[PDB]
């Protein structure tokens, strides 16, 4: 899974 | 001015979905992972380490439109640990026919190694606020706030599809993607996010219980992250659903017909449908699958990730005070 900005 | 893509799930799982993008002169065809939880526009390029290329590559020196903005560099990490950083050109980038000049593209040095992997995705076009940027020394402005002046209406739209294409629009509102009417809330930006406060939940047909979720619209995320008290309250529901310490989730049996969920936009109500929320397999064959709807803790905010957002028409109005809508389909 993707989990895109920190 | 307005534009309408198509954008397409890049595997089986809908684990993303890709959206074509044209950019320079004579236009490359990049396809391009849009990402309303980030605010960069970066690229695989003829810049990137050779041997961290597996995607099709922007060519600044191909290109007669491309300028190099001079001492300018970027740097990027995102919360699934992947990162990339490079030197910054400004370009011509259109997207389903709508065109900015001037755009910001971020020419990766250097890529890690989850976009090696995946040849599917090459690079990310980020619909978050402008103040998330992170070229330096000043900050670029993303696609569609260079896009306000010349769009009819400063609104984007996103309409993803469950293991189907599904389209983002920019200028306008189509009436026949969705059923009823939309339902818009409040925005805070003071985190740079699409930020809102859902009105609460249901699980199946049981009771709405009123309660402030607090999230982000990310179409940048698969799943559906949420408060551990209710995706608990979800979970309950599905007899063979447990938490997976060593798969990291729920985990349930494939062959379980699930529950719908509902969450609040004020006083409406968006139901996503049981099927929606199994995820798949966790390897071909397996007879356990991946639940759609997992706790937000590890992460600390709430985000209503691909999972929630396919279930509806998603309006982004970015007036100048901006709000959310939501509507069924």
């Amino acid at each position: 899974p993707f989990h895109x900005v920190i | 001015s307005t534009g309408s893509a198509t954008t397409t799930p890049i595997d089986s799982l809908d684990d993303a979905y890709i959206t074509p993008v044209q950019i320079g002169t004579p236009a490359q065809t990049l396809n391009l992972d849009f990402d309303t939880g980030s605010s960069d526009l970066w690229v695989f390029s003829s810049e990137t380490t050779a041997s961290e290329v597996x995607q099709t590559i922007y060519t600044p020196s191909k290109s007669t439109t491309a300028k190099l903005l001079s001492g300018a560099t970027w740097s990027i990490s995102y919360g699934d640990g992947s990162s990339s950083s490079g030197d910054v050109y400004t370009d011509t980038v259109s997207v389903g026919g709508l065109t900015v000049t001037g755009q910001a593209v971020e020419s990766a040095k250097k890529v890690s190694s989850s976009f090696t992997e995946d040849s599917t995705i090459d690079g990310l076009l980020g619909l978050a606020f402008s103040t998330l940027n992170t070229v330096s020394p000043t900050q670029q402005k993303t696609f569609f706030d260079n896009a306000k002046a010349s769009l009819d209406s400063p609104v984007f739209t996103a309409d993803l599809g469950y293991h189907a294409p599904g389209t983002y629009n920019f200028g306008f509102i189509d009436t026949t993607a969705y059923t009823g009417s939309i339902t818009y809330t409040a925005v805070s930006t003071k985190q740079g996010f699409w930020e809102w406060t859902s009105t609460g939940y249901a699980v199946g047909s049981g009771t709405f219980k009123s309660t402030s979720i607090d999230g982000i619209a990310d179409t940048g995320t698969t799943l559906l992250y949420l408060p551990a008290t209710v995706v608990s309250a979800y979970w309950a529901q599905v007899s063979g659903a447990k938490s997976s310490s060593s798969v990291g989730g729920y985990v349930f049996p494939c062959s379980a017909t699930l529950p719908s969920f509902t969450f609040g936009v004020g006083s409406a109500r968006i139901v996503i449908p049981g099927d929606y929320i199994d995820f798949g397999p966790i390897s071909t064959g397996s007879s356990s699958c991946f639940g759609g709807i997992q706790s937000s803790a590890g992460i600390g905010i709430n985000i209503f990730g691909d999972v929630a957002l396919k279930a509806a028409f998603v309006v982004f109005n970015g007036a100048t005070t901006p709000t959310l809508g939501f509507a069924s389909k």
